[PDB]
């Protein structure tokens, strides 16, 4: 259902985040909670966007 | 359409038991009468057995008084066979066969029985001790002589295979020109081998792919063997 | 336990009547329940005919059949005889003991013109001999009429073991093609100097010969 | 003849729960007290555990104590091993084995004993963290320095590649003389590598066609590069 | 439960015999169960003696067993050996509980000259350095006798992590000849200046050197 009087502030919030880049498609019922940076090539990302 | 199909039929050890079946439509299967025949390789026809309409009735021949067994389903619409205590005579492609109706006969004196209306697509049974074994093929290089308007030989070699069947075709099938299978032949090492060419252009060598598909299902086996110009340089 | 004796094959010229014998060596056959059958090369065998004047669906009215009890015997009469019918046919009923078949006659009809036998000799593949087969082919193709007989020698002794030869089928230019096999060793067949692919064709008869160190 | 197979391992994560068997062939399998040993690449024979030929007594090792399961069925000429919960160490091609002497005793000590002259074919457990990575083939094109009458060594080479095995044989199986496939190489990135060459004369440059096969079977690829001495063009 | 030692290596002439002295160190093995397996290196191993002095079929006859009663031990004989028996010797047995396996050996056969050995490297290439992934390729062939120790060295400072010597391998000049590789990140190749293949061969070190300049 909606939730625009719920879930919306004055200036925009961004306590919701949502994943994009990941290795696999998740497992049925499983739950993802990693943050480390995502490496599109050779170089290692080490930490550093 | 009336036709009858064949399936079932194969490798089996001596001693062993084995269940042939026919199946057929465009008919009305519970009411006419079968029959059986098997077919030794360069021999005459031979009778088997008869079964009636009802599934009560069953007569036998000499060979197989007893060691044989046979029924049908009426329900299923097929036919069931069951060939135990195997010897090595029973090498033959079996045929299903048919009568010209239910038993019927004229005159007072007469029985159950008919003649064969129609008959079988075949079924091969191979009652032996050699294994399965994988074909092995070799492009046949044709002669590089066969230039400035000739016809040249080529082929493939289906050599050291068993069993069958064994289909031999060009570009799976699509050019039916031309193509002739010769006769599966035993060795005196039990095995098979057979020659299968085509003739070709000799203007088509080395323009046109050429692929000749061999395929022996019952080892899962599918050969792509191309032929290319030969290399008869020093 | 029982027979019926026709000949191995039958060739007329187009234009004529011919027949066939279905008579058995003892019994009796008259007043009964027959049938006759044919056998194209290699495939499933067809029905012809059954209780005497009856014809099956498909198949045109140059057929006739007959039953005599003078001679204990039954005849098929075919009239204006084609070759797309070169074929065996075959004798059945149900006799005094069992369900019988009948051993066989070729039919030839003579359409084209007759021509030489063709041999060729094919020793084993050059890769074959370090494998230790070996298997003797000679092709016989494009022989008029179908009816070839091959025997195999070695150094002028006939050869009877490991024979094999392969029953013509029809050509394309409707002629016929046969191959007869010998299963030999590598260690006998080097061995020998000389061998023959004889074929008998209608009296006609011309031999190759080779020599196994072509092989090398 | 007598004999045994033995197939089911293979790339199997550790921890979890697998299932093997032994293939029988030749002789009275209920008659005799099977075996279960398993042997370590880069290590020595390692026994895992005992049956008696009804199944009544058992023999177990003492390292994995209650960690597997042991078992066999009469009826259906096989033998069983419910192996659980692998490790680092339990990477080892498993021999199912056939018992020299069933129950025999010095004179006073009778126990079913182990005593194996027939074994089995062999299957081999892979457990590991590197995955079944495929691999990149090189080939070796032979020096220049070989010429005039010698011997030019010349092939292909498979590097960075798990797990084993792979088979390498010269023209497709068509040529035996000089194969010689040097052993798998485990580098530090937990990879494989090997060689394997034959030995022909020089004569055979520009005329010889050269196909190195490569069967890396248990990730199944294959690689046909075109085989020649590298042209001398700057 | 109980252990078996064994000399992991023995080197001998063809024309004199080798023991092994199966030493199960704890408890007794008279009158118990008594085997003997000999390994192909790569292949599955082969009994050699079970009970004593009991042989199978196929063996040569060279091979004899024996036990040493007052020592509580056991011994291998074979009289007149060949470089066909280049292979592993193991000593299985079975206590009333479990059977033990011993040390392992690796029997020599000098029945061949020594070879000196030369090693040539081969460094990685450019295009996988792009993915900071690079191996150090040793190869090492033509050396007998068989019995060889690798070793890696950076800078004078011997190397363990990732070090790893492969199984001599019979060669076509009836010479042994293996590998070693060393996988190790670019910062570990930049960082130390050199490095070393350290190879021990009967007491003669055999090494060679490959340098960046050919990384770049």
């Amino acid at each position: 259902w909606n939730s625009n009087n719920l879930d919306s502030k004055v200036g925009g919030n961004y306590n919701y985040l949502y994943r994009l880049f990941r290795k696999s498609n998740l497992k049925p019922f499983e739950r993802d909670i990693s943050t480390e940076i995502y490496q599109a090539g050779s170089t290692p990302c080490n930490g550093v966007e | 359409q009336v036709q009858l199909v064949e399936s079932g039929g194969g490798v089996v050890q001596p001693g062993r038991s084995l269940r042939l079946s026919c199946a057929a439509s465009g008919f009305t299967f519970r009411s006419y009468g079968m029959h059986w025949v098997r077919q030794a390789p360069g021999k005459g026809l031979e009778w088997v057995a008869f079964i009636s309409y009802d599934g009560s009735d069953k007569y036998y021949a000499d060979s197989v008084k007893g060691r044989f067994t046979i029924s049908r389903d009426n329900s299923k619409n097929t036919l069931y066979l069951q060939m135990n205590s195997l010897r090595a005579e029973d090498t033959a492609v079996y045929y299903c066969a048919r009568d010209l109706s239910a038993g019927h006969c004229t005159g007072g004196v007469c029985y159950t029985a008919g003649g064969i209306d129609y008959w079988g697509q075949g079924t091969l049974v191979t009652v032996s001790s050699a294994s399965t074994k994988g074909p092995s093929v070799f492009p046949l290089a044709p002669s590089s002589k066969s230039t400035s308007g000739g016809t040249a030989a080529l082929g493939c070699l289906v050599k050291d295979y068993f069993p069958e069947p064994v289909t031999v075709s060009w570009n799976s099938g699509a050019l039916t020109s031309g193509v002739h299978t010769f006769p599966a032949v035993l060795q005196s090492s039990g095995l098979y081998s057979l020659s299968s060419v085509v003739t070709v252009p000799s203007s088509s060598l080395g323009t046109q792919t050429y692929i000749c598909n061999v395929n022996h299902k019952p080892s899962n086996t599918k050969v792509d063997k191309r032929v290319e110009p030969k290399s008869c340089d020093k | 336990n029982f027979m019926l004796t026709q000949p191995h094959s039958v060739s007329e010229s187009p234009g004529k009547t011919v027949t066939i014998s279905c008579t058995r060596n003892s019994g009796s056959i008259a007043s009964n329940y027959v049938q006759w059958y044919q056998q194209r090369p290699g495939s499933a065998p067809t029905t012809v005919i059954y209780e005497d004047n009856q014809r099956p669906s498909g198949v045109p009215d140059r057929f006739s059949g007959s039953i005599d009890s003078s001679s204990n015997s039954a005849s098929l009469t075919i009239s204006g005889l084609k070759t797309e019918d070169e074929a065996d046919y075959y004798c059945h009923s149900y006799d005094s003991d069992n369900v019988v078949f009948g051993g066989g006659t070729k039919l030839t009809v003579l359409g084209q013109p007759k021509a030489a036998p063709s041999v060729t000799l094919f020793p084993p593949s050059s890769e074959e001999l370090q494998a230790n087969k070996a298997t003797l082919v000679c092709l016989i193709s494009d022989f008029y009429p179908g009816a070839v007989t091959v025997a195999w020698k070695a150094d002028s002794s006939p050869v009877k073991a490991g024979v094999e030869t392969t029953t013509p089928s029809k050509q394309s230019n409707n002629k016929y093609a046969a191959s007869s096999y010998l299963s030999l060793t590598p260690e006998q067949w080097k061995s020998h100097r000389s061998y023959s692919c004889q074929v008998t064709h209608e009296g006609s008869t011309v031999e190759k010969t080779v020599a196994p160190t072509e092989c090398s």
